[PDB]
């Protein structure tokens, strides 16, 4: 099992097919396309993801290609060792693999990338997370009143 | 009048730190809602260490195998929420006082919880009262 | 780097993963679009409104017919909304999933009534304390929710045996069941919940009015792997061993309060305990021996705990440390025949393994407040 994908600037990764079978997009495009006998093995071409948030997406499948799943369970804050050590990385990165987790449909990196965010969420004032997220502030001091008017009973 | 009854041992300065730390509200992990009758659902906040410590029922009740979220709330029920109090204040500081009234409902909530020497203690108080 | 550069679905699926708290007073106060994405009630789905200093009755009826799209309800304590919020929560959601509402001692049993009667699909229902719990109205679920998984009815003294096999019945698909303190409930309800429900994994029925008679039923439950029979009426060894002997699935095991399992039987157990994690002997009349026999024949045991028993010394819990591979947590609360300079010897010279006394119990809260110190 062999398959070739290519990314938006370039780049070419060459991984196992039952690798990229996490990704519903990734494996429904090549059920559909590449069913019958490929055609000296193609190349696979992604244009929403660069090469770097591609390499990372393939480490983090390569690492859980042993999961398995059992869909509208529980929230907790499980997050793995190893996810967390792989989502140590700057804002851009994370949103990139965020939206490369939305675009190659895995539910798993999604999850964890989504929980991690609002990790990073919790526990902290508007103000803090304005500062954190880079978010101006167009409350005025009257809708900023009303807001928390509405919401008094927590 | 008023009984009382005082406990020396080695906790005596464990004791005395985890009792300032419940009077500061800090860490627990352990919500008491004792309910007795008409009496209101008392709420008491403690920890598992220092109520294990002194009873084996809180210990038994304690080792329900997960405590991932921390705090658990323990509805109680047949005792009032005074003689829970004076249960924990003596749990806490080896020390207890209770009136010349109240001495059989805390030697009854001493009795469901095994307090061997609050329950020594109110026996001769009983015993005293004739 | 910009949050709002993501795609409105991803920004509520993030918004999801935090607590009706911190989304009501933090997040809808950032900006205008995260106010109207928080604002939303398509992905509300799951809610929690533990508590919430019990502020709500009519809006509960408010956000039953705001929103149908709800597979988990919580509501623990708050103790203010009535059956009629409950009953027309119910009315508007039947999809419901899991429900969860512990110390809400003034719902009586018409809720539950109109809970099994508009909501088939439920899977997980933790009902705990809750006074005026009759059978009749336990009937109801056990007739109506037949895709049930996971029970919980503790401190509810107003049920009797009617309800419970009744529940044992349907609901074929019930891997957990908890009980605590509750009388009325005998051998029979066991017996019947063994023998109707093969998937069956977690079940306890710590308190109640069960016997040797009821126990030895599990044994038709190859599947059980977490077992709580605390302050339990009379259990003799043999039984406990014939439960680990036959459930080899077996991976908690909860025997406090028992004053009759000896150390042959802890022996027995940790022999015939292939899979057996965590064993629990709180003030089980015991000795030295048992810690030995589980240190020496048990390459499993993870977790036991042999708190206020009066006699355990130094050299049961000194063997045991040397003896066991598998051991990480060792529960010596209470033993007052345990010198303590011992246990400091062994917190020092014996790694991954936390020994638990009262005063190193004391010592690490003392340490977790002396983070933020003071005096």
């Amino acid at each position: 099992p062999s398959i070739k994908l290519q990314s938006s600037d370039g780049e070419i990764f060459e991984v196992d097919v039952e690798i990229a079978k996490q990704s519903v997009t990734i494996k429904t495009m090549l059920e559909d396309l590449g069913m019958d006998d490929e055609g000296d093995d193609d190349p696979v071409p992604l244009p929403n993801v660069n090469a770097a948030i591609l390499k990372k997406v393939i480490q983090w499948c390569t690492h859980h290609k042993d999961d398995p799943p059992p869909n509208k369970e529980k929230r907790t804050d499980d997050i793995p060792v190893w996810d967390q050590e792989f989502l140590k990385v700057d804002q851009g990165t994370l949103f990139e693999l965020i939206l490369a987790a939305n675009y190659l449909d895995i539910k798993g990196l999604l999850d964890v990338t989504c929980k991690t965010v609002a990790n990073m969420i919790k526990g902290k004032t508007p103000e803090e997370i304005r500062k954190t997220f880079n978010i101006k502030n167009d409350f005025t001091e009257e809708e900023e009143a009303q807001v928390r008017k509405e919401n008094q009973w927590c | 009048r008023t009984f009382s009854y005082t406990l020396e041992d080695h906790t005596k300065q464990a004791a005395g730190i985890m009792n300032e730390l419940r009077l500061s509200q800090q860490l627990c992990d352990v919500t008491l809602q004792v309910k007795y009758q008409d009496a209101p659902a008392a709420q008491f906040m403690a920890h598992k260490v220092v109520l294990a410590s002194s009873s084996p029922v809180f210990k038994a009740m304690f080792t329900n195998g997960l405590r991932e979220q921390g705090m658990e709330v323990v509805s109680i029920e047949g005792i009032h929420p005074k003689v829970m109090e004076r249960l924990i204040e003596f749990a806490y500081t080896a020390s207890i006082s209770m009136g010349e009234k109240c001495v059989l409902h805390v030697m009854n909530g001493a009795v469901m919880y095994q307090i061997d020497s609050v329950v020594r203690a109110c026996a001769d108080f009983l015993v005293q009262q004739l | 780097p910009d949050i709002n550069q993501l795609p409105p679905s991803i920004l509520l699926k993030i918004f999801s993963n935090l607590s009706l708290d911190e989304r009501c007073l933090s997040a809808s106060l950032v900006c205008k679009y995260w106010r109207d994405l928080c604002l939303d009630f398509q992905f509300w789905k799951q809610l929690d409104l533990s508590s919430r200093q019990q502020v709500t009755d009519e809006l509960l009826e408010k956000i039953a017919s705001r929103s149908q799209n709800i597979i988990e309800i919580n509501i623990s304590d708050c103790r203010s909304m009535s059956d009629n919020g409950v009953c027309v929560l119910a009315f508007k959601c039947p999809g419901l999933l899991r429900y969860t509402a512990y110390r809400c001692k003034q719902l009586s049993d018409t809720s539950i009534i109109a809970v099994a009667s508009h909501c088939p699909l439920l899977q997980k229902v933790h009902v705990g304390n809750q006074d005026k719990l009759t059978d009749e109205g336990l009937k109801q679920l056990g007739s109506k929710c037949r895709e049930l998984k996971d029970i919980h009815f503790g401190q509810c003294y107003k049920i009797s045996d009617e309800g419970m096999i009744v529940i044992a019945k349907g609901c074929l698909k019930l891997q957990r069941i908890y009980m605590q303190e509750n009388k009325l409930v005998t051998d029979q309800s066991v017996k019947a919940f063994a023998e109707h429900c093969p998937e069956l994994q977690y079940v306890g029925f710590m308190g109640c009015s069960v016997t040797s008679k009821g126990v030895i039923h599990l044994t038709k439950l190859r599947n059980l792997s977490s077992l709580d029979l605390r302050h339990i009426t009379e259990l003799d060894n043999e039984t406990v061993m014939e439960i680990v002997k036959r459930c080899k699935n077996l991976s908690s095991l909860n025997l406090c309060l028992n004053w009759i399992i000896n150390d042959r039987c802890v022996e027995v157990i940790a022999k015939e305990g292939q899979n057996l994690k965590e064993l629990y002997l709180v003030s089980c009349k015991i000795t030295d021996y048992a810690l030995i026999a589980i240190g020496r024949y048990s390459m499993t045991i993870e977790t036991v705990d042999v708190g206020w028993c009066k006699e355990i010394t130094d050299q049961g819990a000194t063997l045991i440390a040397q003896s066991s591979k598998s051991l990480r947590y060792l529960g010596l609360m209470r033993c007052d025949k345990v010198n303590e300079v011992t246990v400091e010897q062994l917190v020092q010279q014996y790694p991954h393994i936390t020994f638990s006394t009262v005063l190193q119990d004391c010592k690490r809260t003392l340490e977790r407040a002396y983070q933020m110190g003071w005096t």
